[PDB]
């Protein structure tokens, strides 16, 4: 078991440890990541049983970033880039399960790029009529983020009186969580109340009463173009949302107390070429203008190491059934077909 | 055709060449030092040197094909051969210690024993004369038995009456269930072993 | 109805603003008391961060370029 | 000439769309109020409430579905030419389904909305009258390349011949889309078809929730009431092409609306003849855009059914909500 690592805590994890995988938890599989692994992830963990990450080293890299962060100073952004499909997403599940073992506040977005996108019930919203809402897509995250962090919704409480409806109000030092039932049983409220857990989050790490966790994926759909659409075929803006809106205020870096680590995506995009992937060409020049400063760092395709570990991995899982593949001309054949890439060489052996 | 009569067919096996000369016989010795002459064609889209290539698997693929849309029949190709692995990978992780022994993962082998067993021995060939078609019974070529098992497979699967089923779903659980010599294209081989035992009046000719 | 461009020019922009911004909040936190917002911008880190800036929204940007502005930024940020 | 798909044709529902809620997200927007008011001024009820909110069983009864209908209808019109001018400019055609027809003229400038009205409170209460008349009804039923359908009508005609009634009835009543039909008359009729689809080749078969047999001869009592109330009303040239559905063809002059506005009452809807009038052509020729003004989206499925190319560029204008408060 050449490609196993027994140091299951993301805590330990360094150099020694790169190649190699490690398992999440059932438990923490359940807890952590409702939502945030790839859809042909989640395949592997159904089908082997079990949810084993590699160690890299862009994840040991960040975490290196994240051990060492002065929770004094303005939270820093850390921006994960690569061409497609060489795990950058699966870098920051590495990083989220490294903060959610050391009790910080999550706050993950699976895919930004489903809010600016493909949506049925748009709405007009009562607390702006210049912003829409997006009760089905704000409910389901909700659901989420009560799931992850149900351990905290007691222990904070809003800071503020919170109105519903005439009849109905979230009065001030009640805890955090009834916001999110308020969202999760009358969706009307969700957008309204992902804001407020937002405008909490941001404010009371400022304090100091946690650490937060800001994890955002295909982080270039906040500054970009929306493919949604008025009742007169006109085209919305991402910043008429109200759930981009506010988003985008937690990637500012005005508050401390934690750490917002995002990582680009061009799967799912919108108006942007298949062989984007750099940081101001996914971005935009407002993209840009809004993150920077920020920390990149570049997820590459495996290394030789990692290759030979990924594809011992899949032999020890029995996931390798055709008879030439363990040999060395097949390897050399998987490794030519797919060039080290990991997510071509995870859909090609899905199929031998 | 563009190609000229004097053009060969290429021979795209890796091995053949490696033979070492001692195992060369003078018959295959002449036909090596014959082929040095020759023109060869070039080596056509498809077949390769590749160690996962497989004839079978690339025919199923082709006969899946409309419109020469190849790289969407390759995908459902592949789709139907991961489904098949997925299928498997359940039955074995549900399965008790001495039922693992038994269920075959492999989606290649699958694979080919589900259309070995669709494929017919006997079948019908009309001949004319009199005005009137006679439907004479006929042992089935190789190549046509590997053809008709392929053609009801995909028959099957596009019959209408699944309806929204995507292919590669329909696909994967026909070839399980031909694997286990069940399902309505062993029944289709059947009926015509049947409609073949039906007629042996003319059971002799042997010359269509 | 005229439009007009230009090139990219590090002063007044939003980069200048947005480092700007966030080393008088790092000497807050640190409890220095040093908001001379020409003593923060003549220092050598900034020479660099600026020349960064300026090589990425002018010349091409590629992986060096990209790399040359991540360790500008985290010189400036104080991340090693 | 404009090139396909600058212009726009207006479809406008029928019986069998009206639904609880009709007209909220159109009240807001300019000039449907009025609408309302002069709805409320000839009916003598108050047709907003029910459609906003109602039992759906008193929406569903035909002396109230009808009128709504149609000022659910125009009410669309108006939302749509506030939201989208040059739809409502570049219009082409224009057709309603069986009282929709009454809708299309109103907006093509033939007819006023008060005579229209009145027109379509006459159609409904003398249809429910002959309704009562005698036991009818409908029924929706799809079919196979082996379906027959006026041999099954034939023996539908010879069960309760057996039986014993005066000159049955039981004919085909509505052709809406390929295989797909709808067939009138008294219930023995269709309940034998139900029991004999097997026979008849029938996928799918299912009474349609109206009171009587509509577009057959057994309205024939209501032809001549409705007949009286288009004599007052002076009907126009259409300004767009209206397009018939007695025919499936233009409304070529004014002096010809009378008589098929009336003969539409007991003849077969040709609804799929007008969707090949207005939506054939050549492959590769752009098609025009499509408008369902009006409740539900029935004419939706029924264009998707009948032309596929004509189908992906419709839309509809929802009655049901808005996304701006206007
Ligand atoms: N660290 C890793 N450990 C294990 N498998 C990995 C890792 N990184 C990538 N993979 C494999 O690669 C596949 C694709 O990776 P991932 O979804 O992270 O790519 P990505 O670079 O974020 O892609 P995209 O550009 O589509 O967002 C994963 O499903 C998994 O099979
Ligand atoms: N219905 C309602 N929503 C609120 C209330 N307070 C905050 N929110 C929501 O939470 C978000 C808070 O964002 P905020 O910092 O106040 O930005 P701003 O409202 O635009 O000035 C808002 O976008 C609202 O959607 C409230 O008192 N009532
Ligand atoms: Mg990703």
């Amino acid at each position: 078991a050449i490609s196993r690592t027994n140091e299951n805590d993301p805590a330990k994890h360094g150099d020694q440890h790169e190649g190699q995988h490690y398992n999440i938890s059932p438990q923490d599989l359940e807890t952590v990541f409702p939502h945030g692994l790839p859809p042909r992830f989640v395949m592997q963990v159904k089908t082997f049983s079990e949810a084993c990450l590699m160690v890299r080293k862009p994840a040991l890299e960040l975490l290196h970033y994240l051990k060492n962060t002065s929770f004094a100073y303005p939270a820093i952004r850390y921006l994960l880039y690569g061409e497609k499909g060489t795990g950058k997403t699966l870098s920051l599940c590495h990083v989220i399960h490294f903060c959610a073992k050391q009790d910080w506040l999550i706050l993950h977005i699976p895919d930004a790029h489903l809010w600016v996108k493909n949506c049925r019930d748009l709405l007009q919203s009562s607390y702006n009529k210049q912003r829409f809402d997006q009760p089905l897509e704000a409910s389901t995250w909700l659901k989420n983020f009560k799931t992850t962090n149900e351990r905290f919704l007691n222990q904070i409480k809003v800071q503020e009186k919170y109105v519903w409806n005439k009849r109905e109000s979230t009065e001030k030092g009640s805890p955090l969580g009834e916001v999110v039932e308020q969202g999760i049983t009358r969706v009307r409220n969700a957008t309204d109340a992902v804001g407020i857990v937002l405008k909490e989050l941001k404010r009371q790490s400022s304090l100091g009463m946690f650490h937060l966790l800001v994890a955002v994926d295909g982080i270039n759909a906040l500054w970009g173009r929306t493919t949604l659409k008025r009742e007169d075929k006109s085209p919305i803006a991402p910043e008429e949302l109200a759930l981009v809106h506010n988003l985008r205020k937690m990637m500012k870096n005005d508050w401390h107390g934690g750490a917002i680590v995002s990582a680009l995506s061009q799967t799912g995009s919108l108006f942007k070429p298949r062989k984007a992937y750099l940081p101001q060409e996914l971005l935009g020049k407002e993209g840009f203008d809004a993150l920077d400063p920020f920390i990149p760092i570049l997820v590459s395709n495996y290394n030789p190491k990692e290759f030979e570990s990924c594809i011992q991995y899949y032999l020890e899982n029995n996931w390798l059934q055709h008879e030439k593949a363990p040999t060395e001309e097949g390897k050399k054949e998987l490794l030519f077909l797919s060039n080290a890439n990991p997510s071509l060489l995870e859909r090609h052996c899905a199929y031998l | 055709s563009r190609y000229s009569p004097e053009f060969k067919d290429p021979l795209i096996d890796k091995e053949y060449y490696r033979k070492p000369v001692e195992e060369l016989t003078e018959e295959e010795k002449y036909v090596r030092e014959l082929k040095k002459t020759q023109l060869i064609k070039a080596a056509p889209a498809g077949k390769t040197s590749s160690v996962f290539e497989d004839p079978v698997i690339s025919k199923f693929t082709n006969m899946m094909m409309i419109g020469g849309n190849k790289v969407l029949a390759r995908s459902l190709m592949i789709q139907t051969l991961e489904a098949v692995k997925r299928k498997q990978f359940e039955k074995y992780h549900a399965a008790s210690a001495e039922e693992q022994a038994t269920i075959e993962r492999n989606p290649y082998t699958i694979f080919h024993q589900a259309l070995k067993n669709c494929e017919p021995m006997i079948g019908l060939v009309p001949i004319l004369k009199g005005g009137r078609f006679y439907q004479v019974p006929v042992p089935l070529p190789d190549r046509r038995r590997r053809f008709l098992a392929m053609k009801w497979m995909i028959t099957e699967c596009r019959d209408k009456k699944h309806q929204r089923t995507l292919m590669p779903e329909k696909l994967s659980h026909k070839l399980l269930e031909a694997f286990h010599n069940q399902g309505p294209v062993i029944k289709r081989k059947h009926d015509l072993h049947k409609m073949a035992e039906a007629n042996r009046a003319l059971a002799h000719y042997r010359w269509w | 109805t005229e439009a007009d461009m230009e090139e990219y020019i590090w002063e007044n922009s939003s980069s200048e603003r947005n480092i700007l911004e966030t080393l008088l909040q790092m000497k807050a936190a640190e409890k220095n008391m040093e908001i001379n917002k020409e003593e923060l911008l003549g220092t050598k880190e900034i020479e660099e961060y600026k020349k960064s800036v300026v090589s990425l929204k002018n010349e091409e940007e590629n992986e060096n370029s990209i790399s040359q502005y991540k360790e500008s930024v985290k010189r400036l940020l104080n991340v090693t | 000439r404009r090139m396909p798909g600058q212009c726009s044709v207006l479809l406008f529902p029928g019986q069998g769309s009206q639904v609880v809620g009709m007209g909220r997200g159109l009240l807001n927007y300019p000039r449907v109020r009025e609408l309302y008011a002069a709805a409320r001024r000839v009916l003598g009820y108050d047709l907003l409430e029910l459609s906003l909110h109602g039992p759906q069983e008193t929406l569903d009864r035909t002396v109230h579905c009808q009128p709504a209908i149609f000022v659910a209808s125009l009410a669309a019109v108006e939302k749509l030419h506030h939201l989208q001018p040059s739809v409502i400019e570049n219009c082409v055609a224009a057709a309603g389904f069986s009282v929709g027809e009454f809708a299309a003229l109103v907006f093509a400038g033939a007819m006023e909305f008060a005579e229209g009205l009145y027109a379509v409170k006459i159609r409904a209460e003398a249809m429910q009258e002959a309704s009562e008349a005698v036991p009818s009804g409908m029924l929706s039923v799809l079919g196979q390349p082996q379906s027959k359908f006026n041999f099954a009508c034939l023996e539908a005609r010879e069960h309760c011949k057996s039986l014993g009634i005066e000159n049955p009835v039981c004919e085909v009543s509505n052709y809406l889309f390929p295989d797909c039909r709808v067939i009138s008359g008294h219930q023995e009729a269709l309940r034998f078809l139900q029991k004999n689809s097997s026979k008849f080749h029938f996928r799918r078969t299912r009474m349609l929730p109206v009171s009587g047999a509509f577009h057959t001869r057994l309205m024939e009592p209501a032809v001549e009431p409705l007949t009286q109330a288009l004599k007052a009303v002076d009907i126009k040239k259409p300004l767009v092409s209206v397009y018939s559905n007695v025919h499936a063809h233009r409304y070529r002059h004014p002096g010809h609306i009378h008589k098929l506005l009336a003969q539409q009452l007991v003849s077969p809807v040709k609804w799929e003849q007008t969707m090949h009038a207005i939506y054939e052509r050549k492959k590769g020729r752009g098609f025009p855009q499509t408008f369902e003004v009006g409740p539900g989206r029935q004419l939706g499925a029924i264009l998707k059914s009948c032309n596929m190319q004509a189908w992906k560029s419709y839309s509809a204008v929802d009655v049901l909500q808005t996304l701006e408060h206007v």
